[PDB]
RNA sequence: GCCCGUCGCUAGUACCGAUUGAAUGGCUUAGUGAGGCCUCAGGAUCUGGGA
RNA sequence: GGACUUUUACUUUGAAAAAAUUAGAGUGUUCAAAGCAGGCGUAUUGCUCGAAUAUAUUAGCAUGGAAUAAUAGAAUAGGACG
RNA sequence: UAUCUGGUUGAUCCUGCCAGUAGUCAUAUGCUUGUCUCAAAGAUUAAGCCAUGCAUGUCUAAGUAUAAGCAAUUUAUACAGUGAAACUGCGAAUGGCUCAUUAAAUCAGUUAUCGUUUAUUUGAUAGUUCCUUUACUACAUGGUAUAACUGUGGUAAUUCUAGAGCUAAUACAUGCUUAAAAUCUCGACCCUUUGGAAGAGAUGUAUUUAUUAGAUAAAAAAUCAAUGUCUUCGGACUCUUUGAUGAUUCAUAAUAACUUUUCGAAUCGCAUGGCCUUGUGCUGGCGAUGGUUCAUUCAAAUUUCUGCCCUAUCAACUUUCGAUGGUAGGAUAGUGGCCUACCAUGGUUUCAACGGGUAACGGGGAAUAAGGGUUCGAUUCCGGAGAGGGAGCCUGAGAAACGGCUACCA
């Protein structure tokens, strides 16, 4: 219908935002950017709804316009800037670094990270073509163009990225038995090594995952984000380490912790 | 369907950008191009041995098979270079807890690398809009004729 | 204006479809360039999203290439002489792709003789080297050599003049030339 | 009160489609044309007013016209235009040839000259200096990272021939 | 364009409008707990009704089924919590039994009377509604 | 005892029916055909073949 | 990587899967319909649990099963293996 | 949350309907009406008609200020604060409303783009622009023609505007530039060989065409035509370079040319410093706005499989004037009968085609509670469609737009 849509009705907004039903009628529509709409956390939601640092939306603009807040290094002054998985939100005041990395319920958790882990990010390479003048390039789930990468690097591999400068300092091949973060589906936020991948020529390679609790499950290869080695990840994982416990399991953990 | 003539049109039939240099004396006249459509569909030898042109051929032409792969039994071969198959199936009506016979006819392009007749079961592959109605291309005959030569004369 | 929807047009059953919605501009079609010969006259046309298309109406020169010699020259376009789609294109000398034309030869002459040192139909140092280097290669082809006497070469337009403002093509050669030669006279 | 329109001919009115950049019409919106009445360009007795320009001054003076002379409101503001409304050669320096309009604040008589544009200035050359400098600087860097990749492949090849000599 | 503010009703009417026996049995409840409406009884018998449905539904799944154990325990503990369900018969075939007066016995109305402090179900009302 | 139909009253409904009856809405032949768009020309004026 | 494969129905588990609605957990909106809150202290400079789960079927996908019901095969041998 | 009761008889048992009974996010109306919270609401009939007001405008240090504007102070004799008007840029294609049309359409779930367009956001990305190439081309920066304004006017009347006179740019229109090198074709001369050469041009990107590379399914040889690098002068060639996909004529590159030639910064804000042969030389900081190509993101457009209410008192339908396919073109953003030519005779149907009806927008959903079902969904979210009716189109990345224009009808 006639052109780009500019609004987002509350209720149409993604759920893992934990937006609330009333108090309005719209939600912030994520700017065009590095991450898809429906898999992002816009700056307004994070500064206000998570960190509680502003109350008003109007205050969130006042905060950003001082250039306090910088994503992946750069300063970012877009109330609805589409922040998303693997990024690094930083508050110059309050000396505070974060990474956007998933819960186990499938939500973006607040996750405080070190001042120096904050100087690089991970990126799944999504494609690698041969660009203009013979110069080969890789492109990462967060839309970064990196020229002259390792030949050995190909699609579905993850890649450590300088932030400080553009470049790739390391990569991890997609091999049977590599630490995997699950970015999508119901199994979103789970973490678990890899068993083996169903091929299926024509569409939708499946990837069989097993975590550190010898529980198993499957997703589409598309939904698989390599992040390291058995034991050894390459970023600090948020508490609970994406293991996913039964409702009964979680009930008990929560009603075992009680002796005030 | 095609058969005979090959150069039978007002325009000259040729595979595009497949130059044969008249200067260079060759023993085959026409240099031919082909591919394997993929998904494990044997590009039959009649498409390589052939001389027909059909740009809408999955092995010799500039179509591409991607998407749905379907089977059905041939019910109409009256159209030049395209057939019509019937895909039958049973459709489940919950209230009665029973199914009824239904069917659909899908029209599909058939390259003169195949020789199809009515009753042949045929595996077709989805391709780009190739005509007003045809969105599929015959990609393998899982048939033969249904024992025709076992209908010859007397002893 | 011209629509390219399928939503007119009976369904494959033959059924008559109601009108749902009006003409959108993204299914639009525009009119034919119907380009002719002579004195450069092209009109840009603003097509979806910026993107110019060039509508040639009247062209006199195009860039034509002799494939087997791997060169390309810019010649006059003499005339249209055969067209598989519609004869009115031939009779009104209309340029479109597929059209069979005649061009000039004298640029493809001036190249040949200056490169082979042989001349069609009927003293420098390095030249003699290069000329003698070539040949056993200068053999051309009868049905193409003949045309030079006439000073006009048969060629098949390969560009889309109504689209790109270019009227380009290749010389006719060997197999495909024989095809039109037969059609030419066995219709003449 | 409908206006004439040069080149309609006719000594009557008509209704035309008018566009941007055309007399008797000021478009209210991007790519808008309004269909408006217009009077012809041929003088008839219906005209309330005939617009006229003097081209040769006859043998006598017309009071409020030849006898009075009204000054041109604005003066030259672009660099070379001052240079041409005085004829100066790119040597003479404009800044003192810009025009100066006095005015009073009751007991403060002021002075306000334009703002010469397309003036060549030190600032501007620093930006020209900078552009070129960046262009070339990049250019070399881009060769480097290129040649760096040649190496990354050259001693990768001689690792597939140190591998192809192990077995 | 807003979120539908959701509601639902909290009572249910009797099928048969004039059943002399249900009628007596109903008033007697009011007389005993100081209600003003048959609705106040309708309200509860409806609550009761669904609880039983929840309990029935759960009871048809196999013993030690995950939902059953989770949703079963949850139901029971909540009932205990307000003191409707007996500590002993804490296993939901008595939530299946149960009955209206077990619910009535826990209204503030009724507690504010039970340990004196009102000495009448009605004086109990008046005191409560009067801050 | 029951009870059937013509015939007679009041009231209501639907049918048939001269009027080649009427009205609304959807398509649509043939004829006439606005307007913009494209196109062959045009050239008030206004510059360096173009506007 | 090559070289080839009788067709299906049924059923199992699973992916891919909007939110509000519904079913349903946790939380004493004073109750409740609701809401997704809230709860703790050093109440002078913070501590912390949450924001589940289920259903989501007909079709398409992916996998296990081989009963039930179809289909095809070798009889003018133009059969099968080498 | 698995219940029935009244009514045919003299009485009886049945069949069977009418009546009762209960719910309705289901409307109306009547009577009655005190408190907290919650809060639907001109859908239904008339997508009937509308007085008046309002609902789209927008400025940062950072495109344009001689307001004959305000401010004055505080350094500014080109400008500098602030700033109406106006130009320029961006937006007005979102939103909100409504449910008329629409029955294989929409819509849902599920696919496809190896079938395309994509402002913007984000990330990459540009040493090549001139010219027979020593008496040279503005680069220390090339052209005017306009608003606002000033003044003269016209009409009963409008967001009507005319004649005159000015003047800006990130508006309009132009137009210079930069290393080394390598490879190509020409080739003045010299000499016979097996043969080699000064030096002359050409080569950014984009456009259009033609040609070529883009290997790999396990291994080897001979000969023709051209012709590479290394001589231990019969000869050898030894290491020999390769991206992605299920799949491509893919990504990318190479050759010959083509172009009323796309882009390659004549822009702006803050700082003002290094550096000597003391030229105001040569350099040089932070970041704005631009800019081609690619990627990304917001999109769009088409698209595969299956699924719709009643109807035979609709059985055959489709090709007048495309109906179903083939070839070629044209047109499009692009596939495609989309359109045109030529050619063919196809396409659908009792497994219900085609036609008719719908007091029909589809979906999420809603009401009724043993289960199976029945009925409803104009209407808070998603999709679609419209703006009194039809058609046309301008602008633009995006409209076949209606709080845009043009025409006809009312
Ligand atoms: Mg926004
Ligand atoms: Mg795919
Ligand atoms: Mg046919
Ligand atoms: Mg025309
Ligand atoms: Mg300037
Ligand atoms: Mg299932
Ligand atoms: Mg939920
Ligand atoms: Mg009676
Ligand atoms: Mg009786
Ligand atoms: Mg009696
Ligand atoms: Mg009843
Ligand atoms: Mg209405
Ligand atoms: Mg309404
Ligand atoms: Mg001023
Ligand atoms: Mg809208
Ligand atoms: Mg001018
Ligand atoms: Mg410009
Ligand atoms: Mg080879
Ligand atoms: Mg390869
Ligand atoms: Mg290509
Ligand atoms: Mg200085
Ligand atoms: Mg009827
Ligand atoms: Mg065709
Ligand atoms: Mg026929
Ligand atoms: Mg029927
Ligand atoms: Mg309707
Ligand atoms: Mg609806
Ligand atoms: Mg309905
Ligand atoms: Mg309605
Ligand atoms: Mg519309
Ligand atoms: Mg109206
Ligand atoms: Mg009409
Ligand atoms: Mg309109
Ligand atoms: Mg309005
Ligand atoms: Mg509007």
């Amino acid at each position: 219908a006639r052109g780009p849509k500019k609004h987002l009705k509350r209720l149409a907004a993604p759920h893992h935002w934990l937006l609330d039903k009333l108090s309005g009628c719209y939600a912030p529509r994520p700017s065009a950017g590095p991450h898809k709409l429906r898999e992002s956390l816009p700056l307004i939601v994070f500064l206000r709804n998570r960190l509680k640092y502003a109350l008003n939306g109007r205050e969130v603009k006042a905060i950003l316009m001082q250039r306090h807040v910088k994503v992946d290094g750069k300063v970012r002054t877009d109330t609805t800037y589409p922040a998303g998985f693997m990024d690094v939100i930083t508050l110059d005041a309050t000396n505070e670094n974060f990474r956007l990395v998933y819960d186990v319920k499938g939500r973006f958790a607040v996750h405080r990270i070190t001042d120096e882990e904050a100087s690089y990010k991970l990126g799944k390479v999504k494609k690698v073509q041969l660009g203009k003048k013979g110069v080969p390039y890789v492109v990462t789930h967060d839309g970064r163009t990196i020229r002259y990468p390792d030949p050995n690097i190909k699609v579905n591999d993850t890649v450590k990225i300088d932030l400080a400068s553009g470049k790739i300092t390391d990569f991890i091949k997609f091999d049977a038995g590599k630490l995997v973060y699950v970015t999508g589906g119901r199994n979103l936020g789970r973490i678990g090594t890899i068993v083996h991948k169903e091929r299926h020529d024509g569409g939708f390679d499946l990837v069989h995952i097993k975590d550190s609790l010898d529980n198993t499950f499957v997703t589409r290869l598309n939904n698989v984000f390599v992040i390291g080695e058995q034991g050894k990840p390459y970023i600090s994982l948020p508490k609970g380490k994406g293991i996913k416990l039964s409702i009964a399991e979680e009930r008990d953990r929560r009603r075992a912790q009680q002796g005030l | 369907s095609t058969e005979l003539t090959v150069q039978s049109e007002r325009a000259f039939q040729k595979q595009p950008h497949i130059f044969n240099n008249p200067k260079v004396k060759t023993s085959k006249r026409t240099k031919r191009w082909y591919k394997n459509a993929g998904l494990g569909f044997k590009t039959p030898k009649t498409a390589i041995e052939g001389s027909y042109i059909d740009k809408k051929c999955p092995f010799t032409g500039l179509v591409s098979i991607r998407g749905k792969i379907l089977t059905g039994t041939v019910v109409s071969t009256k159209m030049h270079r395209t057939i019509v198959i019937r895909r039958a199936y049973l459709h489940y009506i919950p209230k009665y807890n029973r199914y009824e016979k239904r069917h659909k006819n899908v029209p599909v392009h058939v390259s003169p690398a195949f020789r199809v007749q009515v009753g042949d079961i045929v595996t077709v592959g989805q391709c780009r809009p190739i005509s007003k109605t045809v969105r599929f291309n015959v990609v393998k005959v899982s048939a033969a004729a249904a024992k025709a030569n076992k209908q010859f004369a007397k002893f | 204006g011209i629509s390219r929807d399928s939503r007119h047009k009976r369904s494959a059953t033959g059924a008559k479809r109601a009108q749902f919605r009006k003409k959108r501009k993204f299914e639009l079609g525009r009119q034919p360039a119907n380009t002719k010969i002579g004195a450069k006259r092209i009109h840009s046309v603003r097509t979806r999203g910026g993107n110019k298309k060039y509508r040639a109406l009247r062209i006199e020169t195009g860039n034509f290439s002799w494939a087997s010699e791997g060169i390309s020259k810019k010649t006059r376009i003499a005339g249209v002489v055969y067209h598989p789609s519609n004869n009115e294109l031939v009779r009104t000398n209309t340029l479109t792709k597929a059209a069979i034309v005649q061009i000039d030869a004298t640029p493809f002459r001036q190249w040949f003789e200056a490169h082979y040192g042989q001349t069609l139909g009927k003293k420098s140092k390095n030249a003699e080297r290069k000329w003698a280097a070539r040949a056993a290669s200068a053999k051309i082809e009868s049905s193409v050599e003949s045309q030079f006497s006439a000073g006009r070469l048969y060629a098949c337009i390969s560009s889309r003049p109504g689209q790109s403002g270019r009227c380009d093509g290749y010389i006719l050669e060997g197999e495909e030339l024989a095809f039109y030669l037969r059609r030419l006279t066995a219709k003449k | 009160g409908f206006p004439m329109k040069q080149g309609v001919l006719l000594p009557t009115r008509i209704k035309l489609l008018l566009t941007k950049n055309v007399s008797c019409y000021r478009p209210r919106r991007d790519g808008e044309r309004k269909r408006k009445s217009v009077r012809g360009a041929i003088v008839g007795p219906d005209l309330a007013v005939l617009a006229l320009v003097i081209v040769k001054k006859g043998e006598q003076e017309l009071e409020g016209l030849t006898d009075t002379t009204v000054p041109k409101r604005l003066g030259p503001k672009r660099a070379n235009n001052i240079r041409k409304f005085f004829g100066l050669s790119k040597e003479d320096d404009v800044r003192d040839f810009v025009i100066r309009r006095e005015v009073t604040k009751g007991e403060k008589t002021y002075t306000k000259a334009p703002k010469i544009q397309r003036l060549v200035t030190p600032q501007r050359l620093q930006r020209k200096r900078h552009q070129r400098a960046l262009k070339v600087r990049n250019a070399q860097a881009q060769r480097e990272a290129a040649a760096e990749y040649a190496q990354l492949l050259a001693k990768r090849l001689s690792e597939r021939k140190a591998e192809k000599a192990e077995i | 364009p807003r979120a539908p503010r959701t509601y639902s009703k909290t009572y249910s009417t009797p099928k048969r409008p004039y059943e002399s026996s249900r009628l007596d049995a109903e008033l007697k409840l009011a007389g005993e707990f100081g209600l003003k409406n048959k609705k106040e009884i309708y309200r509860i018998s409806f609550q009761l009704s669904k609880i039983r449905r929840a309990a029935r539904d759960l009871l048809t799944r196999d013993e030690k089924d995950p939902k059953r154990l989770f949703e079963g325990n949850a139901l029971i503990r909540r009932l205990v919590r307000v003191g409707v369900l007996s500590e002993d018969k804490k296993k939901l075939d008595y939530v299946l039994a149960l009955k209206v007066e077990d619910f009535l016995e826990r209204r503030l109305q009724t507690q504010v009377y039970k340990l004196g402090l009102a000495k009448s179900v009605h004086h109990a009302r008046v005191l409560i509604t009067q801050r």
